[PDB]
């Protein structure tokens, strides 16, 4: 701190230019300080109490990474789980009285922490047990319905998708009067985030409505000119995503966060595939791409989901499996070598060709895993003996296409067994200890990955706040409306707005709900068993000094 | 600071407008600035005395010009009265509440202070072994018929009022003290060295001395319910020339119910009520009507 | 009761299966070729024919070239290989039929090995936390129904 | 509180705490706020347990 | 008689649970307190000895 003042004396790192050399001020100061008792006790006299709770578990998360040991870090990180696990405490007393006003509690703008929203402090200071508790998650379906009355249903929102005349019906209930109900129907995050589900679908409809019939090595038609209209907007809407949510700055941060990079390389790759689909070399290798194509842009839409808040929380679950998954791909890799290979050299086949040769020891003992057993290839009692070879010994050809033209069969009882230990070892070994590993860290992350998506469920569902509400085919009239806002200014999220004189009526309300909730603590610390015992210690050695000045009697 | 958990009790600091000497003037539009007081930044001390940042409210009192310490004292008056006028119980239901003056030693204004409480009917609470105001009329009331020498303290009181007062007047300092001494009983001396624990029963004391048989009865156990002190009711109960009845009991029952307070409830049970007698349809459609207006 | 309270979780294999299933099923019949395209034959081998893969049966004669008989079954400039099903095509390509079997590979590595073990795994929770509730919602519902034959 | 011992001195005690437990959550769909719903249905545990 | 058998363990256990409320030792803490406290008052009025 000392070091950063004199850093930025010389010269978060706005709070270096906005701090230099009350309640508020006094609370930053033990913060920067890490003056641990003394900051709780600043947080309870000063107002904002909420977001003073989650600006000071900004600002210790921030301080913990610009300490340069271990051990103030550790000291100071966990002074920010007090004030976030008492900024969750403290909220669930406001939640619990008045769940309009402590909705507003969030949305409000303190001055302070450089105006920040009381989500986006939450979220800025990666507090997860905030945005774990039912409040703020009621919030956030409430802002995801945005003026649609989130206790709605899912049906009736998809049968009001396709009839917007069932918009203005007894149902959607919501909080120009005809025109008013337009734009909080198709600009809530619900309507905006199924308006880009629905459009998804038909781009992976028509990318496969391209590809598995209207691909014809000739210069492109209808169809697959309306392809490369659609995900030039894809493009568009990821590009102008990336660079609003100090230019290449925001380069860097884009490139992490890997689902931008699959939303990379699947554009990347179409590319690819219609730069190669429109040169005349090159075109069965355009649609090979193009297909690979295919592919990431499904697995975009298993990202999509991730908002809904009865997939959401699975399909984060599904990477965690990935370490147990490595595990199975190693060891079966193992047993796959050993197995493919000491197979492929007992029976001896004449066609021993690379691609067949490779054919034989990973690709044929990795499809007995999935009942795929040709025993009428491996196993010479089943097949028809011949003098196939030249070589001195017997032989008996297999009938499968690439077994060989011409095995072996001098140990092939062995391979018979080989194949027994096989199974055991694959289908019974390792495909069940992998249930294994999948039950036990199912147990484990879960409670982890859910409370980490609530946190992302915030996120995204203010990501599409800022998103426009038009389909992504059609989002050249909302691309074209921000390319005229930048260049009408050359001539020349949630946000509830709170009233000079209400701000006070929420602050005092909140500080009510303060005042009762320490009270209420220091009532159930003074009342605890422990301190009991620490009380009537410090009465009955009172009583004895009493006792001791009657000794002289 | 004392007991760490506390309540933050509540003070009513009734003062006059013409005193406080740090008058920011509170903001003419309506009256709705939290302007702080300054507080130290004062070189006099005369009589522009400040105000004390530890009361919960402060009722200024603007009489006149900026002076004398006399115009609040017939709003205070005027403003206790109407308190004892109030009754005490959700729904409006209850007991008349108990306001009584509490007589640390003053002043000759002091004495003519609490004679018009006394026409108001207020029991003050004189502490024995304190001064000027409360010691002159401490002596006067342990003077009474029995323990004085008959009409020979008719007399000796022309001594013992100069002994509290070098100041002039004597005559209608004494003449106002038997006015005061009509009424005798709305009025009780705070033993020295006799209470501070005992204090919440000698106010207890002093209630049902002025109760005692026009004032709504206050029958010393349906207060000891309102104020929510439950030792208090025990030891009233238990002890104390047990001579309970029925309607002692009767009402005292309401209000433990009519206000929350189930531990009350328990108690009087414990000591028996009729229950048959009790739970006359009345009281039942009474007891409903305490609920709360914005329920389900 | 219980198998109630498990729709949650196939509803979330159903999902994943059903975007991988789109993915593997149109990549693969996108790679090869098909001549016979009907629509109820397309959508025969992008859904079904990749859903049977989950249950043992893999078609490689009807996926795999290597496992055919080659022909000049088409007139477009290519190298084909007939496969032998009857709702495969008639005329599968075979340009990059490595792909497609490496696209079964990471197929059956997804569907069989991780989609079945990980449903399993979430079976295997949610029958540890909803049987605690179920069988303590089952005695009210067995009261019932005993109250009414 | 006294819904508690009112349970407590009367008859039918058995009934009466499975008819304590029918009104507080029938009353507790009757209200149109969570906290007072929420206190009437934790007092609706307290009679069935 | 179904009542009055069924009142009696309703008076059985009313008063097996305030035994062992009393018997808590959060209550032997409480009650404890209770005396030392108690104790001290005695001690209090001695003091002037
Ligand atoms: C005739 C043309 C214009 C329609 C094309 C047919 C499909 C492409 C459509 C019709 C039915 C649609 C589905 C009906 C039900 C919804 C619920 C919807 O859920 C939500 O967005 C809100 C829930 C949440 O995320 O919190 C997701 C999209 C989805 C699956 C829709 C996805 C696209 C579908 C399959
Ligand atoms: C040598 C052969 C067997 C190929 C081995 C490659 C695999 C290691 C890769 C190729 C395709 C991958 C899958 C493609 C689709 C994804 C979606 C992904 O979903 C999420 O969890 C999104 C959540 C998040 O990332 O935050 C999980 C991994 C998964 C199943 C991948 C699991 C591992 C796979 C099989
Ligand atoms: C799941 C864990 C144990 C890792 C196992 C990975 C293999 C099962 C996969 C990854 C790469 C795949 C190979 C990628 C390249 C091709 C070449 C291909 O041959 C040809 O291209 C010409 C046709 C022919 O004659 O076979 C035959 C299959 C093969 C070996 C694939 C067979 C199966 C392989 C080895
Ligand atoms: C697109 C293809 C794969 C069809 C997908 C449809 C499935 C979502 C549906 C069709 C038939 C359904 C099954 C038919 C029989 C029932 C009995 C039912 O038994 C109970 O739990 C009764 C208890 C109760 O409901 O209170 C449980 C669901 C189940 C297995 C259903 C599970 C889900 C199924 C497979
Ligand atoms: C399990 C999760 C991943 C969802 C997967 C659902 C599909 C596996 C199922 C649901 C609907 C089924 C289809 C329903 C309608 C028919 C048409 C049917 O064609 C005919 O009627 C004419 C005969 C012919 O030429 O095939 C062929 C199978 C097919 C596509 C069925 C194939 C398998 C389908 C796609």
């Amino acid at each position: 701190i000392r070091n950063l003042l004199d850093q930025a004396s010389h010269s978060v790192g706005h709070v270096l230019r906005m701090l230099l050399g009350p309640w508020s001020d006094l609370l930053l100061w033990a913060l920067l300080l890490n003056r641990a008792q003394m900051a709780m006790y600043f947080w309870e006299m000063g107002s904002n109490a909420v977001s003073s709770a989650l600006g000071a578990c900004l600002l210790l998360r921030v301080m913990a990474r610009l300490e340069p040991d271990a051990e103030e870090a550790a000291r100071r990180k966990d002074l920010a789980f007090k004030f976030e696990g008492m900024g969750v405490d403290l909220f669930g007393e406001c939640y619990r009285s008045s769940e309009v006003r402590a909705a507003r509690l969030l949305l409000r703008r303190c001055p302070l922490w450089g105006d920040a929203t009381c989500l986006q402090l939450a979220m800025q200071a990666d507090a997860r047990a905030f945005f774990a508790q039912d409040g703020v998650q009621s919030l956030l379906t409430q802002k995801w319905w945005g003026d649609m009355a989130s206790t709605t249903p899912i049906w009736a929102l998809v049968l009001a998708f396709f009839c917007p005349p069932l918009i203005y019906t007894r149902l959607i209930t919501f909080r120009r009067r005809c025109l008013r109900r337009w734009f909080h129907f198709w600009g809530a995050p619900v309507t905006i985030f199924m308006g880009n589900v629905v459009s998804y679908l038909l781009f992976l409809l028509l990318f496969s409505r391209v590809l598995l019939v209207d691909f014809q090595p000739a210069p492109p038609g209808s169809l697959e000119l309306l392809l490369y209209f659609w995900a030039f907007t894809l493009l568009c809407e990821e590009l102008r995503q990336g660079l609003s949510g100090s230019l290449s700055q925001r380069l860097r941060l884009y490139l992490a966060d890997s689902w931008n990079q699959c939303d990379l390389v699947a554009l990347t790759c179409f590319l690819l595939g219609v730069g190669c689909r429109l040169t005349p070399g090159l075109y069965h290798l355009g649609r090979t791409v193009l297909c690979i194509d295919f592919m990431v842009f499904t697995v975009r839409l298993l990202h999509i989901f991730t908002v809904n808040k009865q997939l959401g929380p699975k399909i984060v679950i599904v990477s965690k499996m990935m370490k147990d998954v490595f595990f199975f791909l190693f060891f079966l890799g193992v047993w796959l070598v050993a197995y493919g290979v000491a197979t492929e050299g007992l029976l001896r086949p004449r066609d021993s060709d690379f691609p067949s040769i490779l054919r034989r020891v990973f690709y044929r003992p990795y499809l007995q895993i999935f009942g795929q057993i040709p025993q009428e290839d491996m196993d010479v009692a089943l097949m028809e003996h011949s003098n196939c070879s030249s070589e001195p010994g017997f032989w008996a050809h297999p009938p499968g296409a690439q077994a060989g033209t011409c095995v072996s069969q001098y140990a092939n009882w062995l391979v018979v067994l080989l194949l027994v230990i096989f199974l055991l070892v694959a289908n019974i070994l390792l495909v069940n200890l992998l249930i294994a590993m999948f039950s036990y860290t199912f147990g484990k992350v879960q409670g982890n990955s859910d409370l980490y998506w609530k946190a992302q469920r915030y996120r995204l569902i203010r990501e599409f706040h800022s998103r426009p509400a038009l389909a992504p085919p059609f989002i050249v009239i909302s691309h074209l409306r921000l390319l005229l806002r930048q260049l009408c200014r050359r001539p020349r999220h949630f946000r509830v707005y709170l009233s000079k004189e209400a701000e006070r009526k929420l602050l005092t309300w909140e500080s009510v709900h303060k005042e009762n909730f320490l009270l209420a603590r220091a009532r159930d610390k003074r009342e605890s068993d422990s301190e009991r015992l620490k009380r009537t210690s410090q009465k009955v050695d009172l009583a004895l000094k009493q006792l001791g000045h009657i000794r002289e009697y | 600071m004392a007991s760490t958990g506390g309540t933050k009790v509540v003070a009513m600091g009734v003062a006059p407008w013409g005193v406080v000497r740090n008058r920011d003037t509170l903001i003419n539009p309506k009256g709705s600035f939290p302007a702080r007081y300054r507080w130290r930044g004062d070189p006099e001390d005369g009589v522009q005395f400040p105000l004390d940042y530890n009361y919960s409210a402060f009722f200024l009192v603007d009489d006149g010009t900026h002076g004398c310490l006399g115009g609040e004292n017939r709003f205070r008056l005027r403003l206790e009265s109407y308190i004892s006028q109030q009754k005490t119980g959700v729904g409006g239901t209850g007991i008349d509440i108990p306001v009584l003056l509490l007589l640390i030693d003053g002043d000759e204004k002091m004495l003519t202070r609490i004679e018009n409480a006394t026409q108001a009917q207020l029991p003050c609470l004189l502490v024995a072994g304190s001064g000027g105001a409360a010691d002159c009329l401490a002596e006067t009331l342990e003077d009474t018929l029995a323990p004085g020498s008959g009409g020979a303290r008719q007399g000796e009181a022309r001594d013992r009022i100069r002994r509290f007062f070098p100041k002039g007047d004597l005559e209608v300092l004494q003449a106002q003290v038997e006015r005061i001494m009509t009424r005798k009983e709305l009025l009780t001396v705070y033993s020295s060295e006799d209470g501070s624990e005992e204090f919440e029963t000698i106010v207890l004391k002093a209630l049902v001395k002025a109760c005692g048989e026009a004032s709504a009865y206050l029958d010393e156990l349906r207060l000891a319910v309102a104020w929510n002190r439950v030792d208090i009711a025990q030891s009233e109960l238990f002890r104390g020339d047990i001579q309970w009845r029925s309607f002692h009991l009767e009402a005292s029952l309401m209000d433990a119910l009519l206000n929350d307070r189930p531990e009350f409830v328990r108690l009087l049970i414990s000591h028996g009520l009729s229950l048959g007698h009790f739970l006359t349809p009345m009281r039942l459609a009474q007891l409903y009507s305490a609920a709360p207006s914005n329920s389900l």
